[PDB]
RNA sequence: GAAGACGGUCGAACUUGACUAUCUAGAGGAAGUAAAAGUCGUAACAAGGUUUCCGUAGGUGAACCUGCGGAAGGAUCAUUA
RNA sequence: UUAAAGUUGCUGCAGUUAAAAAGCUCGUAGUUGGAUCUCUCUCGGCCGAAGCGUUUACUUUGAAAAAAUUAGAGUGUUCAAAGCAGGCCGCCUGGAUACCGCAGCUAGGAAUAAUGGAAUAGGACCGCGGUUCUAUUUUGUUG
RNA sequence: ACGGGGAAUCAGGGUUCGAUUCCGGAGAGGGAGCCUGAGAAACGGCUACCACAUCCAAGGAAGGCAGCAGGCGCGCAAAUU
């Protein structure tokens, strides 16, 4: 069942038993490694890059290929972003809601709706805080955020 | 309270005297000497309550002021003089000779003794120190300081003290392989011969025993006498040869020897 | 959430002895639930089972006889030191003739008449009759 | 319902003592507050003086005349209506006398017909109610 | 200078140092030489208790304290004082009624050496019993292990 | 080497303030309690003769009445292309 | 005052209408958390030292836990409650034993449950080189 | 509320009592200070003060039963100078 939500949907992916790279795929684990380099000096996520690969160019899983999955090949080259990929989503959105708050005060709507995406940013700054992915000292203030992403 | 007490209560006193319930409120406290109040026999229970020698508190006076007792050797006039461990007790009027050594079950007993025997006790090594211009001395477990000691003697030994003079004899040393009584615990007045000892440093070294049927146990190291070198007892031993027979067949031989009657 | 794989696949399969039916699936399966479940097939109260290999966590598909009057499960796991075994298998068990009480012993999952042989304390499990 | 885990012994003794007091006799027990406000203080018997011989009616589906006694309670001043029990038993008793009063049965609550009436006379004079009803001895003045 | 800071002179008291030397000793090096001791229980004597400078009575290792007792451990908590910081124990304690335990904790002032310096908070360290140190001090700090979200 | 004094310290206790707390004399009125089978309506239970109940504001001899907004625990589980 | 009281409920109660679910949601502490991983080096006489391994909880053993009370063994107080006595024709006896929570010592187990161990490799194991300090034996003693 | 050893009840879990003869603490009307001594802040020792109170020739003198008995008071409530 959904966090913030009372919606308890059922709606995922669901990866196949035969974990092998098929017959027909002519790229090779470097070849792919070269396309994901590109792909990110592009300015892709790594949510973005394996989606491209899978639609146009017919990788499956790209760590049933290579061995290693997206992020771990862009964080070893170096063209990896300081705050993770879903964090930056969540921080992106809290501006926008901020943002446009103050041109509608009376909206209780989206004041209610800044707070749910408020609680899940501390959420996901704990978790990398203490994976240690973030500094021990970063936390999200509310006026300095147009400058994080 | 405010400095020392002087009497001890009756139900207050050590399990092993075995003073019954009803005969009064005070039992009776032993003298300071050389054992502790809780390891000791006084002389009043030896001779009154184990011994039938007298029959009240009055006549453990009226035996010990005539001179007739003899506490290692030396005349002791004090009916609660604590005689302890390895003590030899010659009373010359009758021409017994005891030595009191604990039993089975954790208690002293009568253990009447040859006058030959009589001539020596062992002690137990507690503390060696040097001083007063380099001159070694023991201290054994009666409080005896026998100084010149012989260099090989250590802590947690045994010595043998000629009981006419007060010097050592020989000695038995700790090592593995030697027959220990123990002497406190609840595997008291059991004998074996040492198997093992393990050392806890900054606690108490265990020293794992075993029977001569095969029983094993443990006990800390203070409650570890070396009665002999190898399995040959330097002393005497009791009735029971320090094995504790299990009640099962502790009642077995009660009643297979009733059957030798008639 | 799922707090406790184990208790959500005993009564899987005590909801279907009920129904009638003679196989469950018990999806995930963890190694403690094929511990448990040999242990109530080894005296005979539930017959072979077979174990689905997904990449994910395993089901189990278990045919039943129709034996098992009740499975349950214990929450917490609590230590049970051997001369403390009666009470419990007394407050479970319908009779001192049958039913089973499955602890983890550190000499492994058993019932408590193997516990009581070789002479092992444990964690309670669970039960069966 | 109710939590289970292996760590929440906390929660689970601190719930049932903020519970307990719910109860209406674990209150009245531990509370103190019926106990200074009990006439005897925690005792089963106490002494007094008797003020007036009152008698007090019956509750509503049935008629009579209780007769009871005023009294004055010796240890803490405090008065009391109790109840004189048998037939005849006034008579035994005059005022100003001293009374050994008890519980009528039902801890501090009254007992059935008779309203607000907790206690009951058992000696008049230093003698027992039941030794002059039965005539074994004569009132002592 | 860079130990007397205070108004009485800090010396090792066990060291003699002011013996009279010869033209090799005073052009050669000027060598004060440090007491150390070993505490028994294997606990290693760090380095910085042997090549230090610092001056310090109650220091298990320089000083003079015996470590007799029961050896413990804690998690460090605050270090705000001069050369003693604050750990707390944690312990589970049985309920009998409920068969459940509780999480209950305890806190000890306790002594650090200046060996022992780079310590952050959040890492165990075991302790060891001694006799008063102050009035709320008996144990001194033995060694130092730090969190495992270091490196 | 006694009496006695200076100074220090320990500290019972005393005096007067403030905060209280408790034992004690006094008109006035105050609330609930023991009953009441005393008088006017009949609010409620039937569609209880204004369906009832809930919150909230206002007015009275009073049970209450009325304005707003709910609920059915309603007197409809339903009203026709 | 205890049982009766499953009317205080851990075992083991209740919460639509009988007393009772917070108006709704977020949230720190607490509580609870999905699959997954089959003992060796330097010495003494092959057998002991010394080290461990990431740390624990758990479980089993050990030793230490005052007597009296409680349980329980023996014993015809005339029976019994008790007592620690007694029995045989000077001798032969007994005065046992269990239980003694939590915390602290000890040793075996390794299932369960927490926890570590290398991911910009200042990672393991190897032999290679450098820098600083320095053991104490070596030159019949002696500087 | 002196604490334990323990006591009552009890299927299992529990609940309540433990002033009371054994161990440990405290205290001798209330606080305080000492002398002697190995040991006391001792009360069947001393010095004060607060509270009671005995003799007196009115100047003075002596006190401490929560020891055993016994008395009064208190009280529902407890034995022989």
């Amino acid at each position: 069942g959904r966090m913030h939500a009372p919606g308890k949907g059922l709606s995922q992916s669901a990866l196949p038993y035969r974990r092998s790279v098929p017959t027909w795929l002519k790229l090779t684990s470097d070849d792919v490694k070269e396309q994901i380099y590109k792909l990110a000096k592009k300015g892709l996520t790594p949510s973005q890059i394996g989606v491209i690969l899978r639609d146009s160019h017919g990788v499956a899983q790209v760590r049933f290929v290579t061995g290693n999955k997206i992020l771990r090949i862009l964080k070893s080259k170096g063209l990896a972003p300081d705050l993770p990929e879903d964090l930056y989503h969540l921080i992106k959105k809290a501006v926008a809601v901020r943002k446009h708050l103050e041109r509608n005060r009376k909206d209780k709507d989206a004041k209610f709706r800044l707070i749910l995406i408020e609680s899940r940013i501390h959420r996901l700054a704990r978790y990398y805080k203490t994976k240690r992915v973030l500094p021990p000292n970063w936390k999200y203030e509310s006026s300095t955020a147009s400058a994080l992403v | 309270a405010r400095g020392p007490k002087k009497h001890l209560k009756r139900v207050a006193a050590p399990k092993h005297w075995m003073l019954d319930k009803l005969t009064g409120v005070f039992a009776p406290r032993p003298s300071t000497g050389p054992h502790k109040l809780r390891e000791c026999l006084p002389l009043i229970i030896f001779l009154r309550n184990r011994l039938k020698y007298a029959l009240t508190g009055d006549e453990v006076k009226k035996i010990c002021m005539q001179r007739f007792i003899k506490i290692d050797g030396k005349v002791r006039t004090d009916i609660t003089y604590p005689a302890g461990f390895m003590d030899v007790i010659s009373i010359d009027k009758t021409g017994e000779n005891f030595r009191l050594i604990y039993d089975t079950k954790g208690r002293f007993a009568v253990h009447r003794i040859t006058p030959e025997e009589a001539k020596y006790k062992l002690c137990k090594v507690r503390k060696i120190f040097v001083g007063t211009k380099g001159i070694p001395h023991l201290v054994t477990h009666d409080a005896r300081t026998i100084r010149y000691p012989d260099p090989l003697i250590k802590v947690n030994d045994t010595i043998q003290i000629d009981l006419e003079t007060g010097k050592i004899t020989d000695f038995i040393k700790f090592d593995t392989g030697n027959l220990c009584m123990v002497t406190g615990g609840a595997n008291l007045g059991r004998i074996g011969v040492i198997t093992n000892r393990e050392r806890h440093p900054g606690s108490f070294d265990v020293v794992h025993v075993k029977d001569a049927n095969g029983n094993s146990f443990a006990t800390r190291l203070s409650n570890i006498f070396v009665i002999g070198k190898g399995n040959k007892p330097w002393i005497s031993l009791p009735r029971g040869k320090g094995i504790r027979l299990t009640i099962a067949e502790e009642r077995d031989k009660r009643l297979a020897a009733k059957q030798s009657s008639g | 959430v799922r707090m406790n794989v184990l208790a959500d696949a005993l009564k899987s399969i005590n909801n279907a002895e009920k129904r009638g039916k003679r196989q469950v699936l018990i999806r995930p399966c963890s190694k403690v639930i094929v511990r448990f479940l040999t242990v109530m097939m080894k005296h005979g109260y539930i017959g072979e089972f077979e174990i689905i290999d997904d990449h994910r966590a395993g089901k189990i598909v278990v045919n039943l006889t129709g034996r098992l009057n009740k499975c349950g499960v214990i929450s917490p796991r609590f230590d049970v030191q051997l001369k403390d075994l009666e009470k419990w298998q007394n407050n479970l068990l319908p009779s001192r003739q049958f039913g089973f009480i499955v602890l983890t012993t550190s000499a492994g999952i058993m019932d408590h008449e193997e516990a009581r042989r070789k002479h092992t304390g444990g964690k309670i499990l669970g039960f069966f009759f | 319902g109710k939590c289970r885990g292996l760590r929440t012994a906390r929660k689970l003794r601190s719930h049932r003592r903020d519970q307990k007091w719910h109860d209406k006799q674990y209150k009245k027990a531990h509370l103190g507050t019926a106990l200074k406000a009990n006439p005897f203080g925690g005792a089963s018997h106490a002494k007094g003086i008797v003020l007036e011989k009152v008698g007090v009616e019956a509750k509503q589906p049935n008629s009579a005349i209780r007769k009871c006694v005023r009294v004055q309670l010796i240890k803490n001043g405090k008065k009391i209506t109790a109840f004189v029990p048998n037939d005849g038993c006034l008579n035994f008793i005059e005022e100003n006398d001293e009374v050994l009063v008890a519980g009528f049965g039902r801890k501090g609550h009254a007992v059935g017909d008779i309203p607000g009436v907790r206690f009951k006379v058992v000696k008049v004079a230093n003698v027992s109610l039941l030794a002059l009803y039965k005539g074994k001895k004569e009132r002592p003045r | 200078a860079d130990i007397q800071t205070e108004r009485a002179y800090q010396k090792q008291p066990t060291i003699f140092q002011n013996k009279k030397r010869v033209l090799l000793g005073e052009t050669g090096k000027e060598k004060l030489p440090r007491y150390y001791k070993n505490i028994g229980l294997g606990f290693k004597t760090p380095k910085e208790a042997i090549e230090g400078t610092y001056i310090d009575k109650k220091c298990p290792f320089t000083g003079n304290v015996s470590i007799r007792g029961r050896i413990l451990s804690g998690v460090v908590t605050k270090m705000k004082m001069q050369r003693t910081i604050v750990i707390r124990r944690d312990y589970l304690h049985y309920i009998r009624k409920y068969n459940r335990f509780e999480k209950r904790h305890k806190n000890m002032s306790v002594h650090l050496s200046p060996c022992f310096r780079d310590v952050q908070i959040g890492d165990i360290v075991t302790v060891g019993e001694c006799r008063p140190l102050s009035k709320t001090v008996r144990f001194n700090v033995l060694k130092v292990t730090k969190a495992a979200g270091t490196k």
